[PDB]
């Protein structure tokens, strides 16, 4: 079929403007960088010429960032069934959390200077109730994966990057005086609703790309179509990384309440459900070394599924660890009666394994060094 | 009583604005022809007069104006509306003239931007169609459910637009008087009803380049002039009026979108010319490269040897200034396309003053200013705001997303196009309205035109696009979601609908991936769809999967157990339909069992090799519920695979067991066939799961495994016997007239034919003395009987084309590899 | 009889029991493993019982006599015997924690562990998945229960539907006590109907069930519909939904308060016109805003609709068919010609009414979509009059 | 059963034929009192064909006898116009039709 390929001058021009549209905007728009979120931020922040008047109106009714945030926060407490999906939410909520971060010898002073001026661009938004709504979409979610959660999830960790302390205390008191048990539920959901490594999933992928699929109108040189192994990995990662920036400081009320929750009806152990979660990852990779254990060199498409399954146990490991350290005795008794121990034993016998076998390749050189930063 | 009265009577007003709500309610969602009958109780004049009223109460006046649209202008306004989302930008002469910007002299990256709404658009849009209201027309002949739709009432556009358009420059003088006697009884009831006529008007497109003019004049005299009277933006009205000019400016923004589209279609145009003009030219002289040079030709010749989608890749790839090695173009090309893009940036404000000077920055002042001035209370502005917010700042990523919805057709199938445009109409007004027989006959007639359309199968792409797949998917689960249980009504939507489906996975692949998308969608409503015959959700899941090892090896297991537990309900119920029907009660549902099994042959078996992944999950599904092999196979106290088939024909030869005992439905279900059906299909299951001899001889455990397992469940002497039982054959007799089985309630050669794939796949004839075994008790009894029934009367008998069928596709393809 | 259940029976009122101690003194106080109590069905009233017929039971009060009732929790299935616990005068040391602690339930008197009873097979394809409770000697390793706390207000709900049931129940069995035996010239004979106590119920249900006011902030609004929604949920699954039909049908075979008054006397009758007002009011309540209990008139939508020309509670019946109306798609999809011309009918009786307008434009759009057939009757039966 | 009686007399010398287009201003009203269309309210003449049965048979001969510039009072019978079904929503079954008809021209 090479040698027989139709030249793009024997086309006719409606079937190649709509081949230019797509390969116009794949690599010239697309491609294009257009920063806008920092500027819409500090537009809608902005209070408009009303300070002629400093009578007692000065309940300071809210700027147009303000609202905005009341607006989604009102649409998170309606009373419904399902969270349905909303784009403008998810554009909003990537527009404020990309506006949050902007971000080889540093010195002390200008380290100092990125951190307020982190803490400043946070301050614009949770002291306009963007804390608050954070925790009302992923109640109002109810478990369910989708993009809502996970632009909310992204937008949570953007507002609480570094460890803020003060977006830490709204997030906490909102929880303790709501006394609702839909948040925690909803996370539990989530928790076990991440995927980990699948052999049968990627037995199929390696006999799909095998086959060697075309299109019709042309030929797609083997279509790169959604990975079905560990495809919301990117998701498991923020999950976990937002668990840990509710801790990050040595928060010890806010460790205390993942573990139990005191004013609710009912009690979820977000600690314990993080060990659950490493089990199953743990006995995932344990199996996905195993597939490899015949065979003598580990190939490219193993590697890449490998290094996933390692970026998502760095996390659930920093997750744990923010969660006793301080340290927090409540939450290193519970992790100390649960099954934390098992997940370490089973991780010692891949970590062993994966070394000896690694280490007689150099082509899986960076494989080794991901591996042993893990461990 | 002048209806003026009712300003003071308060009692009547209420009841008589609550009867204007009944006239919107009946008429309303596409209702035409409630609203021809409306025309008789409101007519024109009165429509007319009401609007301009200036002593009308609020209610009323309000009432009135929410009517007139109703009647006339909704159901036009909604069909337009849900066709401005697309581009469909024809390749015409009027297309190429297009520019982003009107040709002046500001400057070269970017002149000043034109009036939104104002200048030439080619995309396409159906006309409008209206039907004049009479009422001493002859009423037709033709049946309910079967005349042609109504259309809307027929008002006069022209005179109606220059109405809305002075009535609202009235409001905006008034407005700035700032009369205590507003019309109506407010402001609210003053600007409102005006705005919604001319927010519809707009929308259906009524307005030319001078009356869109005008309007822009009213919203802000100042930034709006190409080159008291103060503007709507600038009036201070209340929240109500702002939604309505949030409406105005989403549809100049709209414009704005949809001309940079085809702008952006009309530049390919022209540029495509260019690029393969040139391509023409270097491949004339690449012809003679090697007079000076070698074997890196192939380099150079490499794009004539990669597909258009890829070449046109390699051709726009010099952007980063770091790709201008690979890429073949002359500086002079490349110049064009850099050129469009920057005034492309600059149309959408990227890069390159009180006064906006533009729409875009217009509309981002206004809604800050709003927020900033007061805190809005009406959820639904504040929605409509930020949405209008969000779509100044990012220009580029609003074309984004919408170019997926754009797409150039040649001028030569503008007609036909726009006939399936029209077809396409129709089936998304069925997405508001319960089904009924008027809107099942206009659903198949609408199918039936799309498939009859030479562009529904020239560019799948541009119905994929149109989310024609989803739309017909959606009417069909609504039917089938009424009614899940007892009884499906208008099964003929159901069956054209499914079959429409069935036939636009077969177009491409990229048309059946998009269908197995909704496969899990599909199963769900695939457990009610056995009661329907002909085309069911359950075959469109099938026809999705077909012959494509891609979407087999994607096939995710939940869809497979998901079959398997309503496979195993069918072997443990009766079908209720039947029940109803009188038949006699058998503990299980061979009817409903085989269609599942069909679909699980499909998933496993794909272009005549099995597929491991799928098989082996299928069979440990199925002998994890091991009543899914019927009441034979059952282990315990169950008959063999041969004892069911031979019960069966003895249920098939004694009638008050086989039927109902009161074809003769014209679909007589018989469940002796039924019975040695489901068997036959199962065995044909199990036999294209069983693994291909290449992983045999290499000795793969698993596939050992599996292997051993059909075994098991199947023996080989059940197999033989089957092959062994007797065929009715036709004879002659009793005058002369054939005597010849009924196949729809007999054993056919195509159960047999199952039979000889399990045994071919799964056990195999590896020995002289069991191949002689075989032949002369299972094969060359059947084979004698076929070249019996070669003769003049027997050779065309339903009976001996079965037969043939099954020699030629079972039987004698296994004698021709058993020939040594 | 007592069953293992999932699904929604968990969230329903049919499920809460409660533990009473064999004391008055400290009844409250935390609960000890070992402790002898009583298990009381809320709802029901009745209390889980041993007996020597049928097994583990439910009683009624008459037959908790302290040997069948005893119950107590043990952390395990060990045979310890040590010694009778002697109760203190104090809330005592917490012992058992609310979604921790795993409890076995052992009858006192017998020694019986509370499990399942194993259900048989072909029982399956029924859709069976409640396992019967039974009391056995040995029981399986799986029988520990978790107990979990119970929201105030389906505590408190349960106990209403506990007192209005009975209630209702003695009003109805009090109605049919009369239902064809006029009292001529003199008394009813029989015992007076609770009329006071059923309009005061009533009452108070009223208030009970009564929207959110428009004016409250969103917050607290949507948190206030939600305990509304689930606590009409709760009433309609304990069947006073039915129970109040059952009155309304009872006391509507009587066209007037006078031809009440001749099977209930005058002192009855008088309060006749009020009951029936009160109860289409509560059921409109029970239904306002809920589509799974307005659906439950998509089988008995006659009933309704047969009832509109009557005259004593004309505001009541028609505020009831609205509720219906505007929360169901799927009344509306059975909505047949004879409905809509009584519908229309009513205009023409009792004059005109904005709200049977009203009434007439929800049956044409639900939820943005239109039933042709609906809005041609309407059309067909009321604009060519011109009356 | 259509009875035609004068409201203002016409030239009586010029009368459509068959395949003659018809163009009439009319007001139709219930026997009763009750008007249900009129082409005055829309302001533009209607215009019909005779012989092609465009319009209810009571229309047919009515126009047929009028003369152009004639306006004449049609009262038409059930059986000649819509009859026992009738118009859905605008005329009830059985109903009797009486026309306001003035013959501008013909084209």
């Amino acid at each position: 079929a090479c040698f027989r390929m139709t030249p793009l001058y024997n086309l006719p021009t409606h079937r190649a403007c709509n081949m230019f549209l797509e390969s116009y905007k794949a690599a010239w728009i697309l491609t294009e960088d257009h920063s806008f979120e920092d500027r819409m931020i500090d537009d809608l922040s902005k209070a408009g010429e009303q300070e002629e008047e400093e009578e007692e109106v000065e309940e300071k009714k809210p700027d147009p960032l303000h609202q905005l945030v009341l607006h989604f926060s009102r649409t998170a407490l309606t009373e419904k069934s399902k969270l349905d999906e909303d784009y403008l939410y998810m554009a909003y909520a990537d527009i404020m959390a990309k506006s949050c971060h902007l971000e080889v010898e540093v010195s002390f002073e200008e380290k100092e200077m990125e951190k307020q001026r982190l803490l400043y661009q946070q301050s614009r938004l949770h002291t306009r109730g963007a804390a608050e709504m954070v925790l009302q979409m992923i109640s109002a979610c109810k478990g369910e994966t989708g993009a809502m959660v996970s632009s909310t999830l992204k937008l949570g960790i953007s507002i609480l990057n570094g460890g803020n302390a003060e977006v830490q205390q709204k997030m906490l008191d909102y929880l303790k005086d709501k006394k609702e048990v839909g948040f925690f539920q909803s996370i539990q959901a989530l928790m076990q609703t991440c995927s980990v490594l699948d052999l049968n999933a990627f037995e199929r992928q390696n006999k799909a790309e095998g086959l060697g699929m075309v299109n019709e109108d042309g030929t797609v040189i083997n279509r790169q179509n959604g990975e079905k192994v560990m495809a919301d990995d990117e998701f498991t990662q923020d999950l976990f990384r937002f668990l840990q920036l509710l801790c990050e400081g040595h928060n010890n009320d806010f460790q205390n309440y993942l573990r139990t929750q005191t004013g609710n009806t009912t009690t979820i152990n977000i600690i314990i459900c993080t060990v659950d979660y490493l089990l199953r990852l743990q006995e995932s990779i344990s199996d996905f070394y195993w597939y490899y254990s015949g065979k003598d060199v580990i190939e490219e498409q193993g590697k890449r599924n490998f290094s996933k399954a390692m970026s998502v146990a760095k996390q659930v490991f920093n997750s744990l660890t923010e969660y006793i350290q301080g340290p927090c005795t409540g939450n290193q008794q519970s992790l100390a009666h649960s099954r934390l121990w098992d997940a370490v034993v089973g991780f010692l016998h891949v970590f062993a394994h994966m070394m000896m076998k690694l280490a007689q390749d150099s082509s899986q050189i960076e494989l080794l060094k991901e591996l042993l930063d893990l461990q | 009583m002048d209806i003026l009265e009712l300003s003071e009577r308060l009692d009547l007003q209420r009841f008589h604005s609550h009867t204007l709500r009944l006239y919107r309610a009946v008429c309303a969602l596409g209702n035409n022809r409630v609203a021809h009958a409306l025309c008789s109780h409101v007519d024109q004049a009165q429509l007319l007069h009401a609007l301009e009223d200036a002593h009308l109460p609020g209610p009323l006046r309000a009432g009135y104006y929410d009517l007139l649209i109703s009647i006339h202008l909704e159901s036009a306004c909604r069909s337009r509306r849900s066709m401005l989302s697309e581009y469909i930008v024809p390749l015409t002469p009027e297309t190429r003239a297009i520019t982003l910007f009107p040709p002046g002299r500001k400057g070269g990256n970017a002149r000043r931007h034109g009036l939104p709404g104002v200048g030439v658009t080619t995309s396409l849009r159906p006309p409008h169609h209206f039907s004049p209201p009479c009422f001493v027309a002859a009423l037709p002949a033709a049946g309910v459910a079967e005349a042609p739709a109504r259309l809307s009432p027929a008002i006069p556009l022209e005179a109606l637009r220059d109405k809305a358009l002075r009535m609202l420059g009235e409001a905006v003088r008034d407005g700035g008087q700032h009369a205590r006697d507003p019309v109506g009884g407010s402001v609210e009831f003053q600007f409102v009803p005006v705005l919604k006529l001319v927010s519809t008007l707009l929308v259906m497109g009524i307005f030319g380049d001078e009356d869109v003019k005008q309007i822009l004049k009213m919203i802000e005299p100042e930034v709006f002039t190409e080159e008291l009277e103060e503007g709507l933006l600038q009036m201070k009205l209340p929240e109500s009026v702002k939604l309505q000019m949030c409406n105005l400016l989403e549809y100049f923004c709209d414009q704005e979108l949809q001309h940079r589209v085809e702008s952006l279609a009309a530049f390919a145009e022209r540029y495509v010319d260019k690029l393969q003009a040139n391509q023409r030219s270097r491949y004339a002289l690449l012809m003679r490269a090697f007079t000076m040079s070698a074997a890196e030709t192939a380099r150079r010749t490499r794009e004539f040897r990669s597909p258009p989608q890829e070449q046109i890749n390699m051709l726009l790839h010099f952007k980063d200034e770091a790709d201008e090695e690979d890429c073949p173009l002359p500086e002079d090309i490349r110049q064009d396309l850099q050129d469009f893009h920057q005034d492309l940036l600059a149309h959408c404000g990227i890069q390159l003053e009180k006064k906006p000077q533009s729409l875009q920055e217009l509309v981002s002042h206004m809604v800050v200013r709003w927020a900033q001035e007061d805190y809005v209370q009406s959820p639904e502005l504040v929605r409509a705001m930020f949405s209008l917010l969000h779509r100044q700042y990012d220009g580029l990523g609003e074309l984004l997303r919408a170019l997926p919805r754009a797409y150039t057709i040649s001028p030569s199938s503008v007609e036909d196009t726009m006939s399936l445009l029209e077809c396409l109409g129709q089936i998304r007004s069925l997405l508001i309205v319960q089904m009924g027989p008027q809107e099942e006959n206009l659903m198949i007639q609408s199918i039936g035109n799309i498939m009859n359309n030479k562009v529904f199968y020239q560019h799948p792409n541009l119905m994929r696009a149109l989310g024609m797949h989803e739309t017909v998917m959606e009417v069909m689960v609504n039917v089938l979601g009424g009614g899940e249980t007892k009884e499906i009504r208008f099964p003929k939507m159901v069956t054209s609908c499914c079959r429409f489906l069935c036939y636009f996975c077969r177009i491409s692949r990229q048309n059946q991936r998009s269908m197995f998308d909704h496969l899990s969608y599909l199963l769900e409503n695939s457990g009610i769809g056995l009661g329907m015959q002909g085309s069911t959700p359950l075959d469109v899941a099938a026809a999705s999967v077909i012959d494509n090892n891609e979407l087999a090896l994607a096939l995710q297991e939940q869809d497979l157990e998901k079959v398997v537990s309503y496979l195993a309900g069918c072997g443990l119920q009766s079908c209720p339909m039947l029940l109803a029907k009188g038949y006699p009660d058998i503990g299980w549902n061979p009817c409903g069992g085989e269609r599942y099994l069909d679909f699980l042959r499909f998933a496993v078996f794909v272009n005549g090799e099995s597929v491991e992944e799928n098989a082996n999950v299928v069979v440990r599904l199925l002998i994890r519920k091991p009543e899914c092999f019927g009441p034979a196979l059952r282990g315990e106290g169950g008959s063999g695979l041969l004892a069911a088939i031979e019960e069966a024909i003895r249920i098939s030869e004694d009638p008050a067991r086989d039927g109902p005992g009161v074809p003769p439905e014209e679909n007589r279900v018989h469940l002796g066939h039924a019975i040695m059906s489901f068997y036959a299909a199962l065995i044909d299951l199990l036999g294209r799961c069983a693994p291909e001899m290449h992983l045999i001889q290499a000795g793969k455990g698993e596939a050992l495994r599996i292997r051993a397992i059909l075994r098991s469940l199947v023996p080989l002497d059940d197999l033989v016997g089957i092959i062994s039982l007797p065929l009715q054959i036709p004879t002659l007799g009793k005058d002369g007239a054939l005597v010849q089985p009924k196949m729809s309630a007999s054993f056919v050669p195509d159960h047999k034919a199952s039979m000889v794939l399990f045994l071919d796949r799964v056990y195999g004839i590896e020995n002289q003395d069991f191949l002689l075994h075989v032949l002369d008790v299972g094969f060359l009894p059947d084979m004698r009987a076929a070249a019996s029934l070669d003769t003049a009367t027997f050779s065309t008998t339903e009976m001996a084309l079965a037969l043939n069928r099954y020699l030629c596709l079972a039987v004698l393809p296994l004698i021709t590899k058993c020939a040594p | 009889l007592v069953y293992y259940e999932g699904g929604a029976v968990c969230t329903h009122a049919r499920s809460l029991w409660r533990l009473e101690p064999l004391r008055i003194s400290w009844s409250g106080s935390h609960l000890r493993w070992g402790q002898p109590l009583r298990i009381r069905h809320v709802t029901t009233g009745r209390y889980l019982a041993l007996t020597e017929d049928q097994g583990l039971v439910v009683v009624d009060a008459c037959k908790a006599h302290t040997k069948a009732t005893s119950f107590c929790f043990r952390v395990s299935k060990e045979k310890l015997d040590t010694a009778p616990k002697r109760d203190v005068e104090g809330m005592g040391p917490p012992e058992i924690k609310y979604g921790e602690s795993l409890c076995f339930v052992q009858h006192v008197a017998s020694g019986l562990w509370l499990t399942y009873a194993a259900p048989d097979p072909k029982a399956l394809r029924l859709g069976v998945l409640k396992k019967k409770a039974i009391l056995h000697q040995e029981g399986h390793m799986d029988d520990a229960l978790f107990l979990t706390r119970c929201q105030q207000e389906e505590s408190q709900a349960a106990r209403m539907i506990h007192s209005t049931a009975g209630l209702y129940n003695q009003f109805i069995k009090g109605l049919d006590s009369f239902s064809g035996k006029p009292r001529g010239s003199g008394p009813p004979a029989g015992p007076a109907l609770p009329i006071e106590a059923v309009i005061l119920s009533l009452q108070d249900l009223i208030g009970y069930f009564e929207p959110p006011s428009e004016e409250l902030q969103h917050e607290e609004k949507q948190s206030k519909l939600r305990s509304l929604r689930n606590r009409q949920s709760l009433f309609q699954e304990e069947g006073m939904l039915s129970l109040v039909l059952n009155c309304i049908d009872r006391l509507n075979v009587y066209t007037t308060a006078a031809h009440f008054a001749e099977y209930a006397g005058e002192e009855a009758a008088e309060s006749w016109k009020e009951i029936v007002n009160l109860l289409y009011e509560l059921l409109a309540s029970l239904i306002r805003g809920n589509r799974a209990n307005c659906a439950l008139f998509s089988t008995n939508l006659d009933w309704v609709v047969s009832k509109l020309d009557r005259l004593e509670a004309s505001s009541g019946i028609l505020e009831v068919l609205y509720c219906v109306l505007i929360e169901s798609p799927e009344v509306l999809n059975i909505i047949q010609e004879n409905h809509i011309k009584s519908i229309i009918s009513l205009l023409d009786k009792h004059g005109r009414n904005h709200k049977v307008l009203d009434v007439l434009c929800s049956l044409c759009v639900c939820n943005g979509v239109a039933v042709r057939s609906n809005q041609d009757l309407i059309t067909e039966n009321l604009l060519p009059g011109r009356e | 059963g259509v009875q035609v009686e004068t409201i203002s007399p016409g030239d009586g010398r010029t009368f459509p034929k068959r395949g003659q287009t018809c163009v009439v201003h009319y007001t139709g009203m219930l026997e009763d009192g009750k008007k249900f269309d009129s082409s005055r309210d829309r302001n533009k003449p209607f215009k019909f064909m005779l012989g092609k049965q465009e319009v209810i048979r009571g229309w047919e001969e009515g126009v047929a006898q009028m003369s152009v510039g004639q306006r004449a009072k049609l009262t038409i019978s059930p059986d000649y116009a819509y009859g026992a079904t009738g118009h859905p929503g605008i005329i009830p079954p059985h109903a009797t039709l009486v026309f306001d008809v003035e013959l501008l021209k013909l084209e």
